[PDB]
């Protein structure tokens, strides 16, 4: 799907596309971008590592810095359009009387005539 | 390009943060200035940074950017808030009406100024 | 166009069913437009009106 | 007229909604203060007391 | 968001630019390339023809 493709994509363009499309195709999109954000979480779980290893010890370090910097970037345009995904989906669940004040009767014509 | 104006050219950072070879314009050397300054930060570092350049920024939209800030009258900065509906709309024709063609540029933005008039209406009508 | 009518023009004559079984011509139909959308004429005699011959659906189809 | 000249006559209504005023004072013109109060009490009061 | 929005158009129609000022405007261009781009108003044909027989040119030259 064009969906959840790896690389950041423009959210308002996104947020009109995810209307006229099918539940399962929602599903599948939803499936590929948390594969997506696995990929990345565990990557920046080795760029973690490779920090916290040379921060123990300054070049080679802020090259590693800007490319975790980088990925919360796409990282933050996942959970972004996963949010477009759980809007999408909850907008899919919805769609006596003895006073003569009412009848004069006193008078002739009031009863019916 | 990466750094500074060669060729009077450089690059730009887009809304995904793809690189764009734009011509070094006043706007985009102010463009360039926002990705370095106020764009880069992270998440709760961003209001703080905005509420303390504030008259800073506007000065800047209104002399360079190709997007002005709306709530200027006569040249004087304000707030949205601290407009009249007068002044509003007079500003949205300012901007989204052509005195050149004598035509609202795109028809959606006379729609927006249209929709504006009827809640002026809406808001200070007494009857129906 | 594919829906607006540039001229409507209906007309025939009127006859009454007379005691004697057979019919006499003592009114004519004329109707005539410009932009139109339908035929009034026609939509008017539908409701008020009926066909000489009326079409009655069996409860039940039968297959032969 | 199909539903060109009877949908189209149809007008658009407005629905009147909260403008809620903090009712202050209503401040008349001065020449339309100076005939109400006598024209010797100019000047003549402490406005701090 | 709002600073980066429909940011292209503009170029082509100043007229809806504050006071029709290009240095407003993001207009998008190779570094490499603007070393070639010298001739305002050069028709489409005249340009694009120029190197093709330029091709044509050298190449009967090298190999014809």
């Amino acid at each position: 799907s064009a969906g959840g493709i790896r690389r950041p994509i423009q959210i308002e363009e996104f947020k009109t596309a995810i209307s006229g499309m099918s539940d399962m195709e929602l599903a599948q999109i939803k499936t590929e971008i948390e594969n997506s954000i696995n990929h990345l979480q565990r990557s920046n779980a080795r760029l973690g590592k490779y920090i916290a290893k040379l921060e123990g010890a300054s070049g080679d370090l802020a090259l590693y810095k800007d490319s975790v910097r980088e990925n919360e970037i796409v990282l933050n345009n996942y959970n972004e359009r996963v949010d477009a995904l759980e809007q999408e989906t909850v907008y899919r669940k919805t769609g006596v009387d003895m006073d003569n004040s009412n009848v004069d009767v006193v008078t002739p014509n009031s009863i019916f005539i | 390009t990466y750094k500074k104006p060669t060729g009077g050219i450089v690059t730009v950072r887009s809304e995904m943060g793809e690189p764009i070879h734009k011509i070094a314009t006043r706007g985009v050397m102010l463009w360039k200035e926002f990705d370095e300054t106020i764009f880069n930060l992270p998440k709760n570092k961003l209001v703080p940074t905005l509420e303390a350049k504030r008259d800073y920024i506007i000065s800047r939209l209104n002399a360079d950017f190709q997007k002005p800030w709306f709530a200027t009258v006569n040249g004087q900065a304000r707030d949205l808030a601290t407009m009249t509906y007068e002044e509003v709309a007079k500003r949205l024709v300012e901007l989204m009406f052509i005195r050149s063609t004598n035509s609202w540029f795109d028809v959606t933005w006379r729609t927006f100024t249209g929709d504006f008039l009827r809640r002026v209406e809406e808001r200070f009508t007494k009857s129906k | 166009n594919a829906n607006i009518f540039s001229s409507v023009k209906c007309f025939g004559p009127i006859k009454v069913e007379l005691p004697t079984k057979e019919t006499v011509e003592i009114g004519i139909v004329d109707y005539e437009a410009g932009a139109s959308h339908g035929n009034p004429v026609v939509d008017f005699l539908k409701r008020n009106g009926s066909t000489l011959e009326q079409k009655v659906n069996l409860e039940n189809p039968i297959p032969i | 007229n199909g539903n060109s000249a009877d949908a189209a006559y149809a007008q658009v209504e407005i629905q009147p909604r909260a403008n809620i005023q903090l009712d202050f004072p209503e401040l008349k013109p001065y020449k339309q203060v100076k005939q109400i109060a006598p024209a010797e009490l100019e000047g003549l009061l402490d406005l701090e007391r | 968001i709002f600073f980066k929005k429909d940011s292209l158009w503009q170029s082509e129609h100043l007229e809806a630019v504050v006071d029709q000022d290009v240095q407003r405007t993001c207009i998008l261009h190779g570094p490499v390339a603007a070393q070639f781009t010298k001739v305002i108003d050069e028709p489409i044909k005249s340009i694009m023809d120029g190197i093709h027989d330029g091709h044509i040119k050298k190449l009967l030259h090298q190999y014809y």
